[PDB]
């Protein structure tokens, strides 16, 4: 009986956060007023992996609410799952973070992380065997960029061995919601690169593609984009809150997937996606879910599988199904794309198994990919900081808030340090 | 750009609108045909709590034991704060409209609130019980513990106990009134006279209908207030809240805030 | 708790802060009399509370001389503003830095400054000011000179917003128009942090064009003056999907500290009967913004080149179309942006479409403000430049400002803080060669 | 001049539903991933179904007949065991 | 049996009177009147302790509430549960002290201090055997100080054996409601340490930090305050008072509290204390009952305990609860944070389980900690006492009052001196 908490900063991180918490609720059979209203009893025989038990049959989830700007507080109690969180659980701050990481950084976010902190130590030691930290958050913008980052430090820092898995938005290349991006998500990335220990790069514009070009909608609004890394977020973590055969922990993901501690960097998906046209039309197969996995399409980065070997891949498989088929048809895939693994490692699928799909679905599959695609993303976001940091602009936000110059150069050359092992697996 | 068209015209994306249409007017009719959906719920919520009833005839001017009487707070010439609120208030059942809002009906804590309505509309008619030993048709005294009963076919009784660090007035922070469906000595309410220096002798007389009386609480010694300065949002229009706290004035006499009258049938 | 506050100097601040002040009034319930109708903390923001709901605003209307604040006491709106928030003098500036700054400031910067304390105490999160004054008479120059070199000395961590009433290049309404902006500049470069610039006559040419009204009179251009500041002082007020504070517009549109200028510009400036008879799609929205004739200012950008721009959306608008418009926008080759800002839009996003005073402009569910820091304005600097070195040449109307204690050489300060000034934008300007 | 053109505006109640609205549009929440019908009951352990509930009642015991236009012997391959109610035990009960 | 003869001093003593007999009546059932309207027939059992009976069911609180000023009494009497207090019981003057421990200490106080005795014999003596006296005053203020020591003081000559408890109210750092405080304050000590048995610290500043940071109330009037130090008074008595496992009485919490004879200021703290909307998302488990007793916010006292060491520590939990965990809890702690506990004592905790617990909590605890923290106080009090006697300050009223200015001199040794007691064994 193992827990994950489920930290949550910044205005995209929080409504992540949020939608996340609906589908849990609705796998696990809790409705906005706490009480368990559901039908089986495999939800409440692991209940205890994201829902303390209170009096009266109240389970309360373990997540921290975290923000600067305190606007996103009452859309978040203002959602249908408002009357679900504690209201100590939600940590506010009378300020705004400005778009700015050392504002969350060297500034009030600092003084905030204290009594961040002190929450989640008053949760964590409510625990028997924590197994790790979750913290979704955005790698461009504010609040969760630098503070987000504080708490990945300080974590990480006084719980040394707790797998953490990070999932974080990164900007996207087409359209850019903000001018200082490509110095927030810089900065980021050097405190990410030695912390956590596995990251979920999720683009905005990937998502939007996966909304047009697979699921086919209309008017893709935050929340119907904003489920799909709902989805596979849930999807990660379910052989811990429902059984199966062969399971896998987020650990058991872990040493899987990343072959060196600095080589963290996945881009996930989840796809037993169709649009409501081909909805009732769709004959679900361990086939047909495999090849609309592996598509270069559902993947939720702004990354080409097919400019870049994958390292290692995972099919976190759930729904009451034969096995058979996800081992060869894994196997038919790994032997066809051939030229897109990387020939030193053999048998880089991991596979495992879920009992129970999700509410609604006859059987799911979340993909996690350690690629060397991830240069798309990482080498792009450098150009920028290059081009951006040559004329030095941009920049008396950040160096007056405390904040020295060379700073800038080291995370411009551990980002390029980044760039090297990865650019080596291209040609091994 | 393009010209973005909307429902009925066959292009675009118009596949798509037309089954996410059907599916979301599908959903709709179902809640309908089930009768599942919110205002549904509202229409059962208010017509439960607002149908109509009637008055005791008060043959004699005293409110004698089980007559329906209602509760009214009457109009006030104070100004101690400026934010005021009406004048002839009435004492009202006021369920929660979000931690109610499935299955029927709360339970031990429910609310009380007083709005501005003066006709005997269900949710504020109060049945004078016996509490003690007596019978139908016992006049209520001054001094005696009487009690205070409405109604699902299930009587919630008047209650209160003394204040503690997990429960008090929402929007002020002294003693709660509450509707209740236990018996205990904690329902018990009393009548007492308005003036302070001709109380002690009046006690051991009959109540007339409509007059100004104080309900003391004979477990805290406390009087019910409706605390005019604040309001309650709710449903049923907006009023105010009522708790238990005995206010003094300048002569040990109590503030019109005190007052209570009853309301018989008076045609 | 998410509050600004509101300074309005000079005969121009008064009346752009009349003009938007009906439209917050509207916005909200607030009726005239300072209470809202019957029967959500949205007015939090610009509007104290007060036991028996006498909604007060958090303003404060500065002006050297009576009449046109004397007459906001007397008016439609009376009952509002706070009898001691609108602060009167008794003798005009009359068109004067000197006098606005060194003669006529003292008797009137303490009560302005116990004011603002008495204003700022009652703000648990103060997120800055929002000052709305002129580069054209003394009381709009000088007194809010004086005004920032007391309160970014008071007040230095805070953030600043100015809304300058530029003066025309071609039209203009005074003679002393370019003593009093290059005197500003030079006092104000220094502790402004972003302001906003808003022109004359390009709002005259807007009431002509897009308006289609040849005699509009002229309250009509601070109130669209209104309808910006309600565009960019609206994400504190309502909820939205990309929620932009302040401090945002300083971080994404202010690079350096000396340049600190963005000109704004609106869009469905529709006139009510050309309303229902066009899509108003969030595409043509932004090209119109970005078309080089709707400015607030009358200086073309492909004289020039962009460097930061930031709209703000409020209405039924979803993102994505607005991501599709800067697409468009990034694609299309007149437009261009420097090489050093590749990222250069900041999205703000508001679900409140705009409420309309009864007047001219139209009922539309769609509404942006663009605020774009550019290199074209420099140009209109160096017009107002070339007048100045004409005007100066021959020491005109000098002795009026050297007899009121303004010292000779802050003069050619003025001059050599706005020649680096011009030196500041073209380095800022051309592109990378190393 | 000031009275001639800023007119109170008595009965000028502004409207409060297209923000309400589009926040509607901005947040449909099973309804974008969910496939064929709805069935809240669809989980049974692999222990539960391939043990002690024996297997799928009303599905063919012995009559595996050979299907042809899909080459294969289908009636015990596709059946899919969903039936029965879920794998509840007590532990609800204790709860 | 063992009853317990309650005296008041001072308007906050008389307060703090009124919310302690008002918290003892909703316990033991007694209404404002006296007839046990009530149930549990354990309630009549031990009401001995508190009360005495009158005639026909009527019990009268044991208390003798004295003042200086014919005021805070009619507040008393004229309130609600005003009415239960016999009418002599009452005893007040009409004169003053004028915050001058002075004129309460020897002057006004004097003429008074005989009519008070009298009535404290006559309770004393009509009884089985009276367990102690208990005090409850305002160290910073007139009456409750000079009055208030000066009944200690004769008090303990006629009875030297009956556990003589306090529920001082020491003055605050920061706020400062009087200002001669300082004086009366540091004139008083010497008289409680020569005179109390177990002296209780607490400060209305603490109070306030829980109610603002606990409890979460917005407008922290005296009566919550008061209610907090009446959980507490409580807490003290309630296994002489409720049956139940484990018992422990005063001079049980003063056996296993009070190292050496001098060293007696315990720091208090109640536990279940949460927001009226936090009472929904909690578990009234043990842990959380101890987790929040031994937090640096639900003290009842301005001295942090981290800054020095406990000397001991005494915890009283209300509740049907399992010894196990009470006990394992107990051992946990002391050996988690093992500096903030003194070395030279092993297990220096005293566990005690009383059943009946609290109405409306299914458990709860009181906590009485003597800590080397408490030199923070007489420090912070002598260090303003001293910065102002320098330049005889306010002190013609005392002086001239029938006084000296040596035993200014003696209070500020007495004080200096237990500063170190609670120096030295706050070392090795
Ligand atoms: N909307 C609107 N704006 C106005 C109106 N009248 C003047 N303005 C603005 O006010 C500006 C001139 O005022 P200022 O230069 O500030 O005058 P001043 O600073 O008070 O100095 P004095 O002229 O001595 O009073 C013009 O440039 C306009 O932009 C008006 O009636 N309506
Ligand atoms: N999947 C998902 N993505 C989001 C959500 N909210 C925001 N985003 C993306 O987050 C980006 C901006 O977040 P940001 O302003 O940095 O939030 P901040 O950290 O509080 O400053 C936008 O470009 C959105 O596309 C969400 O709720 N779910
Ligand atoms: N806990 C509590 N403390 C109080 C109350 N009323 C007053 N105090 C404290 O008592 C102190 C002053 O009391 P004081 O003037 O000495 O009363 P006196 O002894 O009659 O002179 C103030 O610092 C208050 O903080 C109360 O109702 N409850």
């Amino acid at each position: 009986m193992r827990e994950i908490v489920h930290l949550q900063a910044g205005q995209c991180g929080n409504q992540i956060g949020a939608k996340f918490w609906e589908v849990i609720s609705d796998e696990h059979g809790i409705d906005p007023t706490g009480t368990y209203h559901g039908d089986s009893d495999l939800q409440l025989e692991r209940i205890n992996v994201y829902y303390n038990e209170a009096t009266g049959g109240k389970y309360v989830p373990r997540a921290v609410l975290v923000d600067l700007e305190p606007g996103t507080m009452d859309s978040v109690r203002s959602g249908p799952f408002g009357q679900i969180f504690r209201p100590d659980n939600f940590v506010f701050g009378q300020s705004g973070a400005g778009n700015n990481w050392a504002k969350g950084h060297y500034t009030e976010g600092a003084e905030l992380v204290d009594s961040v902190l002190d929450v989640v130590r008053k949760e964590a030691e409510s625990c028997d065997c924590l197994q790790g930290f979750q913290l979704t958050h955005s790698l461009g913008g504010g609040t969760g960029s630098g503070m987000g980052t504080l708490l990945i430090s300080k974590i990480r820092e006084e719980y040394p061995d707790r797998i953490m898995n990070t999932f974080s938005v990164v900007p996207s290349p087409k359209v850019s919601d903000t001018v200082v991006e490509p110095y927030n998500a810089t900065l980021s990335v050097h405190q990410l690169v030695e912390n956590t220990d596995e990251t979920y790069c999720i683009d905005n514009e990937a998502l939007y593609d996966i909304c047009f070009r697979t699921l086919k909608l209309t008017t893709p609004t935050y929340g119907d984009l904003n489920h799909l890394v709902s989805a596979t977020m849930s999807g990660v973590t379910t052989c811990l809150r429902f059984p199966g055969q062969l399971n896998a922990d987020l650990r058991k993901l872990a040493v899987n997937m990343v072959p060196f501690p600095r080589l963290h960097f996945f881009m996930p998906g989840f796809a037993p996606l169709t649009s409501r046209g081909s909805q009732q039309y769709r004959a679900l197969t361990v086939p047909e879910l495999t090849q609309q996995m592996f598509d270069a399409k559902n993947m939720m980065a702004a990354c080409d599988p097919r400019h870049g070997r994958y390292l290692t891949v995972a099919a976190v498989f759930r729904g009451r199904m034969s096995m058979k088929e996800v081992d060869e048809q894994m196997l038919n895939v790994q032997n066809k794309n051939s030229s897109y693994f990387v020939e030193w490692i053999p048998n880089n699928v991991k596979t495992a198994v879920c009992d129970i799909p999700p509410r609604g679905l006859k059987m799911s599959a979340t993909f996690i990919g350690n690629s060397t695609a991830i240069q798309e993303l990482f080498k792009r976001i450098s150009e920028q900081f290059t081009a951006m940091f040559r004329r030095k602009a941009f920049l008396h936000w950040y160096t007056g808030e405390g904040m020295d110059e060379m700073e800038f150069t080291e995370a411009e050359s551990n980002m390029n340090d980044l760039g090297n092992p990865v650019v080596t697996r291209g040609a091994c | 750009a393009k010209n973005l068209y909307g429902p009925g015209v066959r292009m675009g994306n118009w596949n798509e609108d037309v089954y996410l249409e059907e599916e979301r007017m599908r959903d709709f009719l179902a809640k309908r045909d089930e009768g599942q959906l919110l205002i549904q719920k509202n229409r059962r919520l208010k017509e439960n709590l607002l149908r109509p009833m009637q008055l005791s005839v008060s043959e004699d001017g005293y409110i004698h034991y089980g007559d329906k009487v209602m509760l009214v707070n009457p109009d006030h010439p104070e100004v101690e704060a400026d934010l005021f609120l009406g004048g002839d208030l009435s004492l009202c059942m006021t369920p929660d409209e979000i931690k109610a809002y499935l299955s029927d009906e709360l339970e031990v804590p429910c609310g009380l609130s007083a709005a501005q309505t003066k006709i005997p509309v269900g949710r504020n008619t109060f049945t004078i019980l016996c509490a003690a030993g007596e019978v139908i048709g016992q006049v209520v005294r001054y001094g005696q513990n009487f009690r205070l009963g409405i109604a699902e076919g299930r009587m919630f009784y008047l209650s209160s106990d003394h204040r503690t660090l997990m429960k008090s007035s929402k929007r002020s922070w002294l003693q709660e009134v509450y509707l209740t469906d236990e018996d205990s000595y904690l329902n018990c309410w009393q009548a007492a006279f308005p003036d302070p220096q001709l109380r002690l002798e009046y006690e051991g007389f009959p109540i007339p209908a409509n007059a100004k009386i104080l309900i003391n609480h004979c477990h805290t010694n406390r009087g019910l207030v409706a605390h005019r300065h604040l309001f309650l949002s709710t449903y049923f229009g907006k009023e105010v809240e009522v708790a238990a706290h005995t206010y003094l004035d300048s002569h040990r006499v109590e503030k019109p805030k005190n007052h209570w009258m009853l309301v018989t049938g008076n045609p | 708790q998410r509050e600004c506050i509101s300074v309005h100097v000079g005969q121009a601040g008064v009346q752009i802060g009349n003009a938007c002040w009906e439209l917050y009034c509207l916005e909200h319930g607030i009726q005239p009399d300072g209470q809202m109708p019957s029967d959500d903390d949205s007015f939090n923001t610009f509007f104290s509370e007060t036991g028996a709901g006498k909604h007060v605003p958090r303003a404060v209307f500065v002006d050297l001389e009576p009449t046109v604040i004397d007459e906001v006491r007397t008016g439609t709106y009376r009952q509002l503003f706070h009898p001691e928030q609108l602060i009167t003098g008794k003798e005009d500036a009359a068109n004067n830095y000197a006098r606005g700054h060194y003669t006529i400031g003292k008797e009137l910067i303490d009560l302005v400054l116990d004011r603002i304390r008495k204003l700022a105490d009652q703000c648990t999160g103060l997120q800055g000011f929002l000052i709305f004054h002129s580069f054209g008479g003394g009381t709009g120059s000088g007194f809010t000179s004086l005004l920032m070199e007391r309160l970014s000395v008071d007040y230095g961590k805070k953030s600043k917003l100015e809304f300058s009433i530029y003066p025309a290049p071609q039209v203009s309404t005074a003679v002393v128009e370019p003593y009093n902006s290059i005197l500003t500049t030079h006092t104000t470069l220094e502790h402004s942090d972003c302001a906003f610039m808003v022109d004359n006559e390009a709002i005259y040419d807007i009431c002509r064009r897009n308006l289609d009204i040849e005699r509009p009179t002229y309250t009509n251009l601070n109130r669209l003056i209104s309808q910006i500041v309600s565009s960019i002082t609206a994400s504190l007020r309502f909820d939205g999907a990309l929620n932009v504070d302040l401090t945002e517009f300083q971080t994404n549109l202010v690079p350096y500290p000396r340049i600190h200028f963005p000109l704004a510009t609106y869009a469905p400036v529709i006139s009510a009967e050309k309303a229902y008879h066009e899509q108003l799609s969030v595409a043509e929205i932004t090209n119109a913004c970005f078309e080089p004739a709707n400015q607030m200012v009358k200086c073309d950008p492909r004289h020039g080149k962009y460097m930061a721009c930031c709209l703000l959306y409020r209405g039924d608008v979803v993102p994505k179309d607005v991501n599709a418009a800067i697409a468009a926008i990034k694609t299309k080759r007149s437009i261009q942006f420097v090489d050093w800002c590749p990222t250069g839009f900041k999205v703000g996003i508001n679900y409140q479409p705009p409420t309309v005073v009864p007047g001219d402009l139209a009922k539309v569910q769609r509404a942006v403000c663009m605020l774009s820091n550019t290199t074209a304005i420099a140009e209109a600097w160096a017009r107002l430049d070339h007048k100045f070195d004409l005007m100066y040449a021959k020491r005109a109307f000098v002795h009026w400002y050297v007899g009121e204690g303004m010292e000779e050489g802050e003069f050619s300060e003025a001059r050599e803080d706005m020649a680096a000034l011009e030196k500041d934008y073209e380095e800022v300007g051309m592109d990378s060669v190393e | 001049i000031y009275r001639k053109e800023y007119v109170p505006f008595p009965g000028h109640r502004p409207d409060q539903i297209s923000r309400w609205y589009s926040k509607r549009r901005v947040e449909y929440k099973h309804l974008i991933t969910h496939h064929q019908e709805p069935s809240h009951h669809h989980l049974i352990s692999t222990y539960d179904d391939h043990y002690n509930r024996h297997n799928y009642n009303p599905g063919l015991p012995l009559l595996r007949t050979w299907n042809k236009h899909k080459l294969l012997w289908l009636p015990e391959k596709a059946d899919f065991p969903l039936l029965a109610p879920p794998t509840n035990y007590g532990l609800y009960e204790r709860l």
